[PDB]
């Protein structure tokens, strides 16, 4: 049952956490209640799913005092602890990649034009892959293993666990127009929990924490 | 990874290990044979073929994922005749058993690296674009 | 089919210093010149060259300090032209024109040398505001939530402009001067790998992919 | 995961490995990467089954290098280390008794004429009790536990292990056309999967490894 | 009376048994009991007869257990004890030069295409030289002597041994579609046993023992 500050949250840890990169983050005039579990809306992971995306200093920038001091505050550093449960009976079957994408870049299929603010900055809600082989990025879903990668199978390994530390090339950055990180958790193999779809939902529960978080100008 | 990192170099060679994923129920259970055959051997047919090469017989009831480890191996383009290695190979040992409640397909997912013994040395563009 | 036979080495070659860092041909202008136009700006960024641009892309952070190596070349339809390659850091207004006063400037760096001399060679150092160069950028440049501001462009990320003036530019003979830009990266530290792109491009200033098709990269057996 | 010389097999032992007699199997002219494991074709355990067997010397005078020393060799001496696996869900049910029977003289009902070459000598293939509860044997199935034998029970107990030393009445013996061994899965409760017989295989998988083999004459 | 593995071969050594460049052969995941002489069929060295040559990988494919493994396995690494004798009376006389060309690439005479792999490959059977004299090679049987060389006379030395290293610019080799050594036995000088022609044969008989032997992939 692990809590940060006054929220908690009850966990099915097993093995390790691993750390992003193995850095456990850390901050180094600027600087606090605010570093509490975030569990955000429920997501249908169904058998013709594609794939989901939050850009996590996107995705709270709206949510409780992390969310004001992000709209009082011009800057920000923090690291973050995304916890991903995807919550099944032993009779389902599939395969979740969660993939912690840094600076991923959002690419459309077949147009000149960039994505737009619209497109790119979902906040809460989280994105949808059009193109869920291809990460929308120009990549490989098969190459995607070079980020920050771990696996809910439904079968032995039913949660995952990242840990990211301040991936940026600066001490300090903006959360209003710029994403570090972008959490994608990618149905791999599609969820067949064949109960003659009595309830194909099978939901997926995102769980943000903002650890080690300061920020610069009152 | 291995494939286009390896692609910028044309000189190559190093062992492997390739990590095979079962993305079935919890319940559902069965055994497969996995077999490599090392280079110019001709690739298995048959169980009996991959029964006496080098096997692992990976079964899901106990273990969700199983790892093979590919020694050594070489090869390069540098007239053009290509080149060829051995290959891996995976027949059905059992039936796939699933209870009334998990569906009768299943998926498996491959994985692949490179040990610390891999070597690129001679760097060329790659054709890839 | 194959005889290889590799023995082990060491990892000398496979270093990513020795990757990056070696001299690649980014730009190849080139101007006529006949009976006030026709100077070089080129802005620099590593996406103009699609081998070298995916190389990069390879990693997110990477800081390096650039050798840009001008190569020129002469056409005729020798003379001995003289050539200045200025070097404008980020923030000053580009030479308007060839007869421009930000060529008479005391504060750009430039070089002056001839066809006939060995190719130029400047080292610009690690030129960014941010301590790294990001290949990606998920972000915006401006406030504005306009169309007007680009998608995913760091303005930090901006290594300057090189604008090269050919001074003997009005000559009796009509020709075309042909300039060859090399960029060779130096004290390469990288950050971050990324996944190995595989379509491919459309514009520098973007990402998309048009399609080996979009469904299937590896041609289906 | 067990794994002789070159090839390797997955396990699910849970309780000591059983030697036949308490006796570990061991060689003592004569004397070698064949002691590897062999499985041997799955065999589908319907509710009407009756019983299978396999003569150990008999089953492996044709698998791989084991093979080619014993048509080569006109002598052998090896040990035997049979793995039984009964592949099932937790819904199915049943009981597999494995008996390895010292000299199992196979015995035919209503006949006077004792069983020929073609229908002792199986093979990789292996046998089929025409009578079960007899054992071909004139004996009772009630006293087949004499043998070395052990339980597969669907339930707890979903694999079995016998560890079969040299049992002859001379230091070394012929494979070509004498059987020590007889390691025999009988079926005690028939197979009750009762979901609608949507897969009513449930199919046995034998591994047989000869250990501390040796032979005379190249 | 020499003896390797199982198989013996008599000899008749009088003389210090040269390594072919002082090196004795040894070798150095890869690598038991084909170290054993093989003895390939006797040769007429017939008055008007010209020169033989061995090239021993193609020699040894076909031959027993060394072939086996090198039908099977993909690389090799192996040196060669090569033992020469010419059987005559005393009353017989000519000269035999044993010579180990290290890459002995066959020239044809008078024609642009270059020798097939039936022309190169005898195997067992070995080869004939066209023009003794130029080697096959456009060299000269007068310079023949640079290399691993040796003389039967058939006045006192009636026997040649030669012992091959491990000589190619890679640690290991194919064996199927490469010859490292070629083992020449050419007439020097005319056999003249001029006893009415009684018996013309005085056959050759060659004996090659594969060394220090190890092969790459099962």
């Amino acid at each position: 049952q692990l809590k940060l500050g006054n929220s908690s949250i009850v966990t099915q840890e097993a093995a390790n956490i691993c750390c992003a990169y193995g850095e456990w983050p850390t901050y180094l005039k600027p600087t606090t209640s605010t570093d509490r579990f975030y569990t955000l809306k429920s997501k249908k992971w169904e058998s013709n799913s594609t794939g989901w995306w939050w850009k996590l200093p996107d995705a709270l920038n709206q949510i409780g005092m992390f969310g004001q001091n992000v709209q009082y505050h011009y800057l920000y550093r923090s690291g973050f602890l995304c916890h991903v449960q995807c919550n099944a009976t032993k009779f389902h079957q599939g395969t979740l990649l969660i993939v912690a994408i840094p600076e991923h870049q959002i690419g459309k299929k077949g147009t000149g034009t960039s994505a737009s603010f619209a497109e790119v900055m979902k906040g809460a809600e989280g994105g949808v892959f059009e193109q869920p082989y291809l990460l929308d990025d120009g990549t490989s879903l098969a190459c995607a293993l070079v980020y920050p990668h771990q696996w809910i199978n439904l079968r032995t390994n039913n949660s995952a666990t990242i840990v990211l530390p301040w991936m940026n090339s600066a001490p300090m950055d903006f959360a209003l127009r710029h994403n570090n990180w972008t959490l994608a958790v990618i149905p791999v193999c599609p969820l067949a929990g064949g109960t003659g779809n009595t309830n194909t939902y099978v939901p997926i529960t995102i769980s943000i924490a903002p650890m080690c978080a300061e920020y610069n100008g009152l | 990874l291995l494939g286009n990192i390896s692609r910028y170099y044309t000189h190559w060679s190093g062992s492997l290990e390739m990590t095979f994923m079962f993305c079935g129920s919890f319940m559902t259970t069965g055994k497969l044979i996995i077999c490599y055959t090392p280079p110019g051997g001709s690739s298995p047919t048959d169980r009996m073929q991959a029964m006496l090469a080098t096997h692992v017989v990976w079964d899901f009831g106990l273990q969700s994922s199983i790892t093979i480890i590919i020694p050594w191996i070489s090869g390069s383009h540098y007239k053009a005749i290509n080149a060829n290695v051995g290959y891996v190979t995976c027949f059905m040992q059992t039936n796939l058993v699933a209870p009334v409640g998990a569906a009768d397909q299943c998926y498996i997912v491959g994985m692949v690296a490179a040990k610390k013994d891999f070597n690129l040395r001679l760097m060329r563009d790659s054709p890839d674009i | 089919q194959t005889r290889t036979v590799i023995n082990m080495h060491g990892t000398a070659e496979c270093l990513v210093e020795n990757f990056l860092g070696r001299s690649a041909l980014v730009c190849m202008r080139s101007f006529e010149y006949k009976n006030q136009k026709n100077f070089f700006i080129w802005t620099l960024n590593t996406r103009e060259l699609v081998q070298i641009r995916r190389k990069m892309e390879l990693f997110t952070y990477l800081r390096f300090d650039t050798e840009i190596t001008i190569v020129p070349t002469l056409r005729l339809f020798l003379p001995n032209l003289t050539l200045q390659a200025m070097y404008v850091p980020t923030g000053a207004r580009k030479p308007s024109s060839q007869d421009s006063f930000e060529w008479q400037s005391a504060c750009n760096p430039s070089v002056f040398f001839k066809i006939n001399d060995p190719p130029a060679r400047l080292t610009i150092p690690f030129m960014s505001i941010n301590s790294a160069y990001a290949n990606f950028y998920d972000g915006f440049a401006g406030f504005e939530k306009k169309a007007t501001v680009l998608y995913g462009i760091n303005p930090a990320n901006t290594m300057g402009n090189l604008c090269l003036r050919v001074v003997n530019s009005y000559q009796p003979v009509q020709y075309t001067l042909t300039v060859r830009v090399y960029m060779k990266p130096k004290h390469i530290k990288a950050w971050a790998p990324r996944a190995p792109r595989t379509m491919p491009y459309t514009n520098i200033l973007n990402n998309n992919y048009a399609g080996n098709a979009p469904t299937a990269i590896v041609s289906h057996r």
